[PDB]
């Protein structure tokens, strides 16, 4: 399952950096040129949906009230029910991924040994299983880096 | 019903912002 692997290292790789600060100096390894254009494209439009959005993210954040690294029943149940109208698009998939990050953040505060990974997986999960399908017609991550592609 | 908010947010701003890059 290559489509997850590269969503879940992409997701997670973001969201590490968000929370930590520090970027990340590894291979991305399999199809890596599409995963590093992902990331750049990730770190542009994602940091602006948390930039253009921070009072309503952090109005969520707080009805979250997200206790701990593991407590990602609630997210999940929310992610999958904004597409729960039937309408996908990659606004929705990048806001998503942007909130992940914010949680990831005050995660972080509360206490310095969270791995994000839980929250990636969580994100992921949704993503790739119940748009399996959807993501692979648009050419997965290329799709992705395609339709924020900015002039 | 905070659940239901939260989707309503992040569905909204979703929708608002595949309309800009669109
Ligand atoms: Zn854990
Ligand atoms: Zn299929
Ligand atoms: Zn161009
Ligand atoms: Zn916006």
């Amino acid at each position: 399952d290559e489509l997850y692997r590269q969503s879940l290292e992409i997701i997670s790789r973001y969201l590490r950096e968000q929370a930590t600060g520090a970027k990340d100096t590894k291979p991305m390894g399999r199809s890596g040129a599409t995963s590093r254009k992902a990331l750049e494209t990730l770190r542009r439009v994602g940091d602006g949906v948390q930039r253009n959005h921070e009072t309503a993210f952090q109005g969520m954040l707080r009805k979250l009230d997200i206790k701990n690294e593991d407590d990602v029943k609630s997210l999940s149940r929310v992610m999958i029910h904004v597409f729960s109208d039937g309408v996908t698009n990659w606004g929705r998939i990048v806001t998503l991924i942007s909130f992940g990050a914010f949680v990831a953040k005050h995660l972080k505060t509360i206490n310095q040994e969270s791995c994000i990974e839980p929250l990636a997986e969580s994100i992921t999960d949704v993503l790739v299983r119940t748009k399996r399908d959807w993501l692979v017609k648009q050419r997965g991550w290329d799709g992705f880096v395609e339709f924020f592609h900015v002039e | 019903r905070p659940e239901i908010w939260i989707a309503q947010e992040l569905r909204r701003i979703g929708d608002e912002e595949n309309a800009y890059y669109r």
